[PDB]
């Protein structure tokens, strides 16, 4: 009889428990925050088991397959509750013409660099071992960034033409990959040689390139806005600015879109509704998130008219405007982990850019 | 669709633990059958250390009636298990195919399930899952038992998947309730699978279910007249709804039907410059020690049995002198025992080369010849 | 032209071939093919004269392309052990591979001369053929092109020296120029196992995708993977099974069109190698001259 | 042997007696031999086929070694009328 | 439907051989090793024995290695422990336990003993049987202010060790304090049983104890009397 | 030759809160046990708490049993407890008790000082 | 071959305890926990000290940290009342633990000391014992000695302290000073005097002969 919040432990939990506490004040039910490691594995063994949490905090890449198995309370929307979020923000979480999901806010990664040790951002990919040259010399690092994920590597990858399925007219098309292009390999062969020529290391995930952001090791770095907290803690002088171009194009992101996801197995669906459309997208429930951690660009229109004075989020959303949306379909489950794996085996050295290539061609649909 | 070096193909059969499909090497061409689990269906735990020790455990199994597991590959989402393949199908499959079998051919199936059941029972694991659609033909008419430990995620969860999954192969112990199968369920299993060879038809069947579990509970079963009385007797001694009576592997041992047509090795216990150079210390000859007389003497008793024409001109200087079968000339040598100390005594072999016979064959390798059946018969 | 040759071949015998000293092995046919390439491993000969001893007779030859014909025919899997090459015998597995072809051990007296050699070299499309003496019966010596090379060069210092030796190589059509096989270094070594079982080469230059030559893969480098027992994983690549000797080598060793065929054939018999690759100024592979046709050269 | 002249010309290997009055030591052996059994030339620094020239005392001698496997290895280094040869033969047991 | 049933208990002479069996109804005996354990009074389990039937292989402790054979008859799905030589110190009950051997995980191997018997009680002692003697415990005539006086009966040398005791009052009680038996340095047993009284009902109210040994035929009663 | 010595403990108001501490020296303090008494006046010694070993059980009297609080150190070699809850009619002096007894569970209680706790 | 060594605690009804096990020897995972009941055969809990045996619920849990097994009892139940047993099977010899008990929390009671004096039933007979009372003690630890005038005997005195009531949770002791009629001549008088945790000041209780 209560609510269970899953979300990622690098998010605003804070003002979900503050919003919670603000539900009980005003019913009396309490809401549990919780934020288990590697939520998207652990959240279908137990939501096909009929128990767990009630409600899930996520992208909409998984919500296809959640909800393919059945594991997605179908919503109802009304025509104003529609008409104050943005349209491609519904579009974003449409699966075979249904709405599975309310939209929440829409994350894209930028280029966060040190003003002290940087004053001027580059606006070329390949000057970045000339930069990190004259940087070696001085005892810094020019950029370091989470590589065991392939969510932060698949610009550099994806800048020259690579792209995960063919979007033609609403239907991803599953056997048209483009990650077997010229433009993967280009982009993956500067990737080994990033690492190769001692520019890298390739043992550098999140935790360790934001301990090094945060003490100033480094001078750029890739990450998104909800750790600007922890770079305001830190009190690095900090700059936002647009993604650099690779070859003259400019790189190509996966644009993030949070959303929220009902439980299907779940009695409680109508209060779950209730307080998300009366308590998480309006103008005062989403400033209890911001104060703790930013979430970057929201999909309530109030809110984002007062929130566009920050020129991060302003660059945040032109990098979504120049980037790509996520597919929703539930290959995409498959793809993730065979690019992640593609980029381990590549990064190691343990195999080679075509064959790493080859495997994530051929696993990129089913496996 | 791609795992080590094997693509994938079409779906062998349903399995409900996973779905098990075909895989081809992409070079070679050699069939190797995947079991693919689905970790959203069924996980207990998420630590990797107990997935070591299952890579531990389950590769060290090896047996020429049990299928081998070859690696264990982990994926975040799903359980790769890589099996060898078999042309023969399920066992099932066959006994809707040809119906009644030969007996020689029942008896030589069900010798080869209880020697990998028993492997299993020695390697302290059971198979409660147990069925004719679990068992597998190759391409020469074998018996392949396909999984052999992977029913204990079935008797970890509950009893009642047990019955409620699989209602015609269910123990009368689990059935009853008993939370722990054992042994007697192996058995038990066994004998259906004896009496499926025998007959063709199904032992215990109904199309009402809480029927089929009384028939299952009921002792009795129908006997038809092809089978001779001393199996049926087997069968009834193998398939009693007791723990307390039903056989046990020393029990089938000792019966008269299963001593007929054994072979020997399905019970491993009979009681129930750029190259590397390594040198050689090479030996000259024999280091015996003991008499020299009664060395000369044991010297003299092998070259008699190997019918050899010899000549002393010293008691320790022996000239011996053979005749080949097939080649017409004949071949010359001198044996010369040595004194390296007063324990042990060294024998030495010395030919001599032919003077004016162009001789057919090879000098060398026939005085070879003559030594790599004397060395066979001294054995020192 | 070849009348300074061919009468220094039919002048001078096989006799002075023979050096002092020379370890030689035969197999009997008794054994199983798992440990005759182990003791070829450990004596580091790559020939072997079989004898029968049922027959009192030279059966034939066991060599490193029986080995690749064995590891080729009889390989299942990487992770399937291969129990073939541990359960056949040499006779059970001779009697298999010459079912079609019968040839049996060709060979030359020592008191015959070297011109017939060479010819018999040629014709029977043989590298390794032994001697054996008919008056004794005994086998001496396994003849090898690299000694017949090294016997020929150390007598070239006489007048009609540059007969065709002056000559360049692209007008004598002098190697294979109009079918090349090669392997790129991502192609694994069954591949090249497929090669050498289907075609009679010797060696396969890799090349990248451009076509640049960065390594060379011959079947001398072959038998180092049933030395460090590596020989049941036949799947990985080509430059993995060429770093077992990259603290020791320095490159590939090309040669050109328009160099004269003498500096060539010095270079051959100085860095003891079988054969050279033709390359160009973009280092693309035109072909690959082996003894085999600088002897075919000789000869005529 | 038709060259040799023995003391016994019979050959036969029924006429045996090891019943000899005489208890007389076999003759000590050179220590040439000693030397050759107990160290055997293996070249490293040249080509493996190659090894140093052999003395003139051992030419018929066999020259065995232990049983790892189920192998027999055993040699001799055989003469010609100038050339020297060494036949290694490998037999299973 | 498991149960061990124990037999061939009861009391030895020491230097005697002893024969007690488990009957193992439920399950197999050929599968499964049965394994005796010891438990004395006031101790914990003590493994004394084992027999594994399908491999053939035996188990024994250190301080019993070579002196209790142990046998087990598959045909009656029976496991003896032939007992030879015997001590004083091996005066306790012995429990009867199957044991699981078996993988019932994938990675966890099972090694415990499921199923447990009732257990036998056999004593080792010397002294044969003898008759109890009751002798009354005496309140002190002294007491403090407001305090109540605790009453008892003293039982000493007494065969064997169960004894059933009762008092005159009634057949409920309160206030009552029945003592473990305690073994003393010449080889028989002893016994206290006091109650808690109030001191003013001392005066009206009479307490007689009643002894109770079924096996020993001895039905005394003693009348407690304070007397100084 | 032991040390014993208390500190803490005045003229406080009842039904507040006040600790009390006790600690010793010159040997080992892990393997012993401390205990607190109180000692009314005009009536007899009685019972307050005691702390095992390492933690194993906290004891308290009938009276005492959902109002004091006894805890112990082991860096600072001083035990703690946590009065709460008091009364007007429990003022006495406050003992503490060194137990002799080694390597036994059981107590010989000796109080070597104790100061006066007067509540008002 | 090994020995092992689990502790001895008491705590209250639904409060979370432990019971460490040291193994000797480095071990495996085949450590399991028996829960016996006085007078009554001992319950499996936990068979390998990780994962729970099927029956008792989930109140019962384990963890393993290298050589030191684990027990931990969270939400006691009230009649979990039992005797906990360590078992160590992976080295072939089956070694139990020592035995931890657990008691329920009491408050501390003042003990009641009675004297009692042989009677003279038993003076005829030769064997006279004399024994003194504890009633209604709690813990269960206590030191009784017996300083018979002014002279500490130990050897002769034998000690039987009964199980915890069941609405009370009251221990009893009770210990007997055996004797002969021939050693009444040296000792007039006799005094057992007892240390008890709850007692202050150690009081004894002495009885003259010829009364
Ligand atoms: N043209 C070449 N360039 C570079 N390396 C070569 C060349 N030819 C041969 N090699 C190297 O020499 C090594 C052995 O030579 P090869 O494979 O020709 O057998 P070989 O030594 O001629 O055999 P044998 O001595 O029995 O005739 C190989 O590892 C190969 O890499
Ligand atoms: C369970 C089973 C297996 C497995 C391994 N090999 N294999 C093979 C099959 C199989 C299934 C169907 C087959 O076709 C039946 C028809 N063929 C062709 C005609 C003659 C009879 C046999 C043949 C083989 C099924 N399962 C397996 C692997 C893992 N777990
Ligand atoms: N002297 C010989 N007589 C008969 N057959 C031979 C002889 N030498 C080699 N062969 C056969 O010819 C085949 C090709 O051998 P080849 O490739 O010349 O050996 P290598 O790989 O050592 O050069 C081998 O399979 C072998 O069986
Ligand atoms: N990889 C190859 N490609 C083309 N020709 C080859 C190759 N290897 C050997 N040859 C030819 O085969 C003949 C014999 O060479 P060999 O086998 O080295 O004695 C010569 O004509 C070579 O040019
Ligand atoms: O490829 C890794 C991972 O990337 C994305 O996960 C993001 C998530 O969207 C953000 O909200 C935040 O949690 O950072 C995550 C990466 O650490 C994809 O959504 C996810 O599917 C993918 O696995």
């Amino acid at each position: 009889g209560k609510l269970v919040i899953w979300i990622n432990g690098d998010k605003g939990y804070n003002g979900l428990a503050e919003v919670g506490k603000k539900f009980e004040k005003d019913t009396g039910i309490k809401v549990t925050v919780e934020h288990p490691d590697k939520l998207e594995e652990k959240f279908p063994q137990v939501a096909a088991t009929g128990d767990g949490p009630d409600i899930i905090f996520w992208a909409h890449d998984r919500f296809g397959g959640y909800a393919q198995s059945g594991l997605l309370a179908e919503i109802t929307p009304a025509a104003a509750f529609q008409d104050k979020l943005y349209p491609f923000t519904w579009d974003a979480v449409r699966y075979n013409g249904k709405l599975i999901a309310y939209p929440i806010a829409v994350e894209a990664l930028s280029l966060i660099y040190n003003k002290d040790l940087l004053p001027n951002p580059p606006k070329t990919w390949e000057e970045i071992p000339a930069l990190d040259k004259e940087l070696k010399a001085k005892g810094k690092s020019a950029l370091m960034f989470n590589l065991q994920e392939p969510y932060f590597t698949w610009p550099l990858i994806a800048a020259d033409g690579g792209y995960a399925f063919k979007y033609e007219n609403g239907k991803y098309d599953i056997k048209d990959v483009g990650v077997d292009n010229a433009g993967a390999k280009a982009g993956l062969t500067f990737l080994v040689d990033l690492i190769k020529n001692k520019h890298m290391n390739a043992d550098t995930d999140y935790s360790i390139a934001e301990a090094a952001f945060n003490k100033g090791e480094t001078a750029m770095t890739i990450n998104g806005p909800w750790a600007w907290s922890n770079i305001d803690t830190s009190a690095v002088n900090y700059g936002v600015t647009v993604l650099p171009t690779f070859k003259g194009q400019p790189s190509k992101p996966f644009v993030g879109v949070l959303s929220a996801g009902i439980n299907a197995a779940s009695p409680n669906k109508e209060l779950a509704k209730e307080f998300l459309e009366n308590y998480l997208l309006t103008d005062e429930g989403l400033e209890a998130v911001n104060k703790d951690k930013p979430l970057g660009a929201v999909a309530l229109k109030s809110y984002e008219e007062e929130l566009a004075k920050d020129p991060r989020i302003a660059a945040t959303m032109e990098n979504a405007q120049k980037g790509e949306i996520m597919p929703n379909i539930p290959q995409m489950s498959a793809f993730w982990y065979a690019v992640r794996t593609a980029v381990i085996n590549a990064a190691s050295g343990r195999q080679t850019v075509d064959e790493a290539l080859k495997d994530a061609q051929t696993n990129a649909a089913e496996f | 669709v791609k795992i080590g070096h094997y693509i994938l193909g079409d779906t062998l059969g349903v399995g409900t633990f996973g779905k098990v499909k075909v895989g081809k090497h992409e070079l070679t061409g050699h069939k190797v059958a995947v079991k693919i689990l689905n970790r959203q269906k069924i996980r207990s735990l998420d630590v990797v250390g107990k997935i070591r020790r299952e890579i531990q455990n389950l590769k060290l199994f090896r047996h020429p009636h049990i299928i081998k597991l070859y690696q264990v590959i982990s994926t975040p989402s799903d359980i790769f298990m890589v099996m060898e393949y078999v042309s023969g199908g399920e066992l099932f499959d066959y006994i809707c195919k040809n119906g009644r079998l030969d007996e020689k051919e029942s008896r030589r199936l069900f010798q080869q399930i209880l020697s990998g059941v028993d492997y299993c029972h020695r390697h302290m694991v059971v198979h409660r899952d147990l069925k004719p659609e679990n068992v597998l033909l190759d391409a020469h008419m074998n018996a392949k038992i396909a999984d052999f430990g992977l029913s204990n995620m079935m008797s970890d969860g509950e009893f009642l998947r047990t019955s409620c999954g699989s209602p015609n192969y269910a123990a009368p112990e689990v059935i009853s309730g008993r939370l722990y199968a054992g042994p007697e369920v192996d058995i038990w299993s066994s004998g259906v699978i004896l009496y499926a060879l025998l007959c063709g038809t199904l032992p215990f069947d109904d199309d009402h279910v809480p029927t089929l579990f009384k028939k299952i509970c009921d002792g009795i079963f129908y006997t038809p007249q092809y089978l001779n009385p001393s199996v049926i007797s087997l069968l009834k001694h193998m398939l009693q709804v007791d723990p307390m009576k039903r056989a046990t592997i020393k029990d089938i041992r000792e019966h008269e039907w299963f001593k007929q047509d054994l072979p020997k090795y399905l019970f491993p216990e009979d009681p129930s410059k750029h190259q590397g150079v390594r040198k050689a210390k090479w030996h000259l000859g024999i280091r015996s020690q003991s008499r020299p007389n009664d060395i000369m003497a044991e010297v003299c008793r092998a070259i008699k049995q190997l019918d050899y024409e010899w000549k002393v001109v010293n008691p320790y200087y022996l000239r011996v002198r053979r005749k080949n079968p097939v080649t017409s000339t004949y071949s010359k040598m001198s044996l010369q025992l040595y004194q390296v100390d007063s324990r042990t005594y060294l024998l030495d072999f010395r030919s001599i080369d032919d003077e004016l016979t162009p001789r057919p064959g090879s000098h060398t390798i026939e005085f070879f010849e003559m030594c790599a059946n004397l060395i066979k018969i001294l054995a020192q | 032209n070849n009348s300074v040759y061919t009468s220094f071949m039919k002048s001078h015998r096989c006799y002075d071939l023979i050096p002092t000293s020379s370890k030689l092995v035969v197999f009997d046919t008794s054994l199983q093919v798992k440990k005759a390439f182990f003791a070829l491993v450990t004596n580091g000969v790559r020939a072997a004269p079989l004898w029968d001893s049922k027959k009192q007779s030279f059966v034939g030859m066991l060599t490193i392309t029986d080995f690749i014909n064995i590891l080729h025919r009889y390989y299942k899997s990487a992770l399937v052990q291969i129990y073939e090459l541990e359960e056949h015998k040499i006779e059970t597995w001779r009697e298999v591979y010459l079912q079609d072809s019968f040839k049996p051990l060709v060979c030359i007296s020592p008191n015959a001369s070297l011109f017939d050699a060479v010819s018999s070299l040629i014709r029977n499309k043989i590298h390794r053929l032994p001697v054996i003496d008919p008056e004794s019966g005994n086998t001496l010596y396994i003849l090898t092109h690299k000694r017949i090379l090294k016997f020929l060069k150390l007598f070239i210092t006489e007048f009609p020296k540059p007969e065709f030796m002056s000559k360049s190589l692209e007008e004598l059509q002098i190697g294979t120029y109009a079918n090349i096989a090669m392997v790129r270094t991502t192609t694994p070594v069954y591949v090249a196992l497929g090669i050498f079982v289907q075609h009679r080469v010797s060696a396969l230059p890799v090349v990248d995708e451009k076509g640049r030559v960065v390594d060379i893969y011959s079947k001398f480098d072959v038998i180092n993977l049933a030395a460090e027992k590596t020989y049941n994983n036949l799947d990985v690549s080509v430059t993995k099974a060429l770093q077992h000797r990259s603290h020791y080598f320095e490159g590939v060793l090309k040669c050109y069109l328009h160099e004269t065929l003498e500096t060539i054939i010095n270079r051959l018999v100085e860095a003891e190698v079988h054969r050279l690759v033709v390359v160009d100024e973009n280092d693309v592979v035109k072909g690959i001259v082996s003894l085999s046709d600088i002897l075919q050269a000789l000869v005529l | 042997d038709l060259s040799s002249s023995p003391p016994g010309p019979y050959g036969q290997e029924m006429y045996a007696f090891r019943s000899a009055a005489r208890f007389k030591s076999p003759p000590i052996l050179p220590p040439h031999l000693l030397q050759v059994i107990l160290n055997k030339d293996t070249n490293i620094s040249c080509d493996p086929a190659l090894l140093p020239e052999p003395n003139h005392v051992m030419l018929n001698h066999l020259y065995a070694l232990s049983i790892k496997d189920s192998v027999m290895v055993l040699s001799a280094t055989h003469r010609y009328k100038k050339k020297y040869v060494t036949t290694l033969l490998y037999k299973p047991i | 439907e498991v149960q061990l049933v124990e037999s061939g208990g009861g009391l030895v002479q020491p230097g005697g051989s002893l024969r007690l069996s488990c009957a193992a109804s439920g399950f197999n005996i050929y599968y499964y090793s049965i394994h005796w354990v010891r438990q004395a009074p006031g101790k914990g389990l003590e493994w004394v024995a084992s027999i594994y039937p399908y491999s053939g292989s035996t188990s024994y402790a250190d301080s019993v290695k070579g002196r209790f054979t142990i046998s087990a008859d598959t045909s009656k799905n029976t496991a003896y422990l032939q007992m030879n030589s015997l001590r004083a110190e091996d005066t306790a009950v012995y429990y009867c336990a199957r044991y699981y051997p078996y993988f019932i995980s994938y990675y966890s191997k099972m090694e415990a003993m499921d199923y447990w018997g009732q257990g036998t009680l056999v004593t080792v002692s010397s002294a044969s049987t003898k008759g109890p003697s009751v002798f009354p415990l005496a309140p002190s005539s002294k007491s403090t202010s407001g305090g109540t006086a605790a009453l008892g009966c003293l039982v000493k040398d007494y065969f064997p060790e169960p004894v059933t005791v009762s008092w005159n009052s009634g057949a409920l009680t309160s206030g009552v304090h029945t003592f473990p038996a305690v073994l003393q340095s010449s080889g028989l047993y002893s016994l206290s049983s006091v109650v808690t009284v109030p001191s003013s009902s001392l005066g009206t109210q009479t307490y007689i104890c009643n002894v109770n040994h079924k096996p020993s035929n001895t039905k005394v009663d003693k009348k407690v009397e304070p007397k100084s | 030759q032991v040390q014993l010595q208390e500190s803490g403990g005045g003229l406080v108001q009842p039904g507040g809160s006040l600790r009390l501490s006790c600690a010793a020296s010159g040997r080992t303090i892990s393997r012993y046990a401390m205990s607190w008494f109180r000692q009314a006046p005009g009536k007899e010694r009685e019972f307050v708490a005691v702390a095992r070993r390492s933690g194993d059980g906290a004891f308290y009297a009938d009276s005492v049993q959902g109002r004091f609080t006894v805890s112990r150190d082991d860096a600072k070699n001083t035990v703690y407890l946590q009065m709460n809850s008091l009364k007007p009619e429990d003022t006495a002096v406050y003992y503490c008790a060194i137990d002799s007894d080694t390597f036994y569970s059981g107590s010989y209680d000796y109080w070597g000082q104790g100061t006066q706790v007067t509540v008002s | 071959q090994m020995t092992q060594s689990p502790s001895s605690l008491s705590a209250s009804v639904g409060d979370r305890v432990t019971i460490t096990c040291r193994a000797s020897q480095s071990v495996s995972s085949a450590v399991a926990w028996y829960q016996q009941k006085p007078g009554k055969a001992p319950k499996l809990l936990i068979y390998s000290a990780s994962s729970l045996y099927s029956g008792v619920p989930s109140r019962f849990s384990g963890s393993r940290s290298g050589t030191d097994f684990t027990l931990t009892i969270s939400s006691l139940q009230p009649e979990d009342f039992a005797t906990y047993y360590c078992q160590q099977s992976s080295s072939g010899p089956i070694t139990f633990g020592q035995g931890t008990k657990v008691e329920i929390k009491r408050t501390v009671a003042a003990p009641s000391v009675f004297i009692f004096p042989p009677s003279d039933s038993q003076l005829k007979s030769g064997t006279a014992s004399v024994v003194c009372l504890l009633n209604n003690f709690y813990p269960r630890e206590a030191k009784v000695q017996w300083k018979v005038d002014n002279a500490l005997q130990s050897g002769n005195s034998q000690e039987s302290v009964t199980e915890q009531d069941s609405k009370d949770s009251t221990y009893s002791l009770s210990s007997t000073l055996t004797l002969s009629k021939a050693d009444y001549e040296k000792h007039k008088v006799y005094a057992c005097e007892v240390t008890h945790q709850g007692l202050s000041s150690p009081v004894t209780k002495s009885f003259n002969r010829g009364e």
